[PDB]
């Protein structure tokens, strides 16, 4: 019980299809496992204690089985509103530890992203830097490459990625990915551009402007 | 039905102290054990501390001898003292209720609470427009440099909802905040409809609301 592994990270499904989260304990404590969904932008919710009894408000698709130090958490026909981050828990012993979640994501077919490149507004450029930034958006699988390029010269170490959860309309990702430089560094050069890759995408999608 | 309401939460220096409280309502606090639970900058759940009715208290070795927690059974509140901070210590904080009868598991939770450890000021964010170039078209505002968490960003003050992407912060290695926002639109609207991304910073009592147009 000293320590809670969870497998995987991550995984995708389509709606009704059955899932199987992992959690992997270190040591023996008379099955003690507990079960908590925390979906986006909310608050941890019990699902399933003594690693099989379901609680409150949970639908009979979900189900806990195992023993000793393997345990299993499995939804029979995923449904969106399952889309959530899962952690498993020992309890009634010590150390009180949780898996490192498990996320649930619902799989859809192939969606390329639209690429959008912006400029830095005059407005930073008075204040002494200047961000660039590439949007990708509504795609899946969430999996993207995006290179920033200036003036043909590969970009490494001065750009910060974000991404979206998943859209519960059409079940896609967005993606920012910000360039930042010194105002000076920004005049010294013309070309600026984002090249992205994806399952989506025959070939890689470049967006890019010139300085002006 | 139950609810657990924490306060005190906020920003505060590295060696500093705050004090959280929970007033709990919908059932009583003597017949249960009550537990402050974490979520770290890692997403990770992490178990803090426990205190029993008649006050015996508990704490996770990576908080003991720097944390102390107490109860006021005939307020039906609870609260927890936090010390000698660290960067560390950042993370959202829940107050918890144990099922009775059962050590560790926790069946009912608050609504959370933000605590931040830096020794970064408090800090508003400069906004600037990220503006739009067949069909479709997006836009946004770049909201850069703040701190601490959160921001609220809203497009047209909230009468703009539709194709709206606002992106997780994410921590510079300046150590302050950025975000963007974006929305798709129309191509067709550019020109004539109006676009305002509205940020609200509260920790720094900074309100901008910035007009994206074309070009």
């Amino acid at each position: 019980d000293i320590q809670m592994t969870q497998s995987p990270s991550s995984l995708s499904a389509s709606v009704g299809d059955r899932i199987t989260i992992t959690c992997r304990a270190s040591q023996a404590f008379d099955n003690y496992v507990a079960w908590y969904q925390q979906r986006p932008g909310k608050v941890p919710k019990l699902l399933i204690s003594a690693a099989s009894a379901l609680h409150a408000g949970v639908p009979s698709r979900f189900s806990g089985s195992g023993s000793g130090t393997h345990f299993t958490l499995t939804i029979s026909s995923l449904q969106p509103e399952d889309v959530a981050t899962y952690y498993c828990q020992n309890y009634n012993s010590a150390p009180l530890t949780f898996g490192g979640g498990t996320k649930v994501e619902i799989k859809r077919t192939v969606a390329a992203p639209s690429v959008f490149i912006f400029p830095p507004s005059d407005e930073q450029l008075k204040s002494g830097t200047a961000s660039v930034v590439c949007l990708l958006n509504n795609f899946y699988p969430r999996e993207a490459k995006v290179q920033w390029k200036v003036d043909n010269a590969l970009q490494s170490g001065n750009s910060q990625e974000s991404v979206t959860e998943q859209d519960s309309k059409d079940s896609t990702y967005s993606l920012s990915s910000t360039l930042t430089l010194s105002k000076a560094d920004y005049e010294k050069h013309k070309v600026y551009a984002c090249e992205v890759t994806h399952q989506g995408l025959s070939s890689p999608v470049t967006k890019s402007f010139n300085r002006g | 039905e139950v609810q657990l309401v924490e306060s005190g939460g906020g920003l505060i220096q590295p060696g500093g102290s705050l004090r959280l409280s929970c007033a709990a309502s919908g059932f009583a606090l003597r017949m249960y054990d009550m537990h402050w639970v974490r979520q770290t900058i890692d997403k990770r759940l992490e178990w803090v501390s426990a205190v029993g009715p008649s006050g015996d208290t508990y704490y996770a070795d990576s908080v003991k001898g720097r944390f102390a927690v107490s109860r006021e059974n005939a307020k039906n509140s609870l609260s927890l003292q936090m010390n000698s901070l660290t960067a560390g210590d950042t993370a959202i904080y829940y107050c918890v209720r144990s099922d009775r009868g059962v050590a560790g598991l926790f069946d009912s939770w608050g609504q959370g609470i933000l605590v931040t450890v830096s020794s970064a000021s408090t800090k508003g964010p400069s906004v600037f427009p990220l503006a739009p170039s067949g069909g479709t078209a997006a836009l946004g505002c770049l909201v850069k440099d703040y701190f601490p968490e959160p921001v609220t960003v809203s497009w047209n003050s909230g009468a703009l909802t539709s194709g709206v992407h606002t992106f997780p912060a994410v921590l510079q290695s300046s150590g302050l905040y950025s975000l963007s926002s974006v929305v798709t639109v129309p191509s067709s609207s550019l020109g004539t409809q109006t676009y305002i991304c509205n940020v609200n910073h509260k920790p720094s009592n900074t309100k901008v609301d910035k007009k994206v147009e074309p070009k």
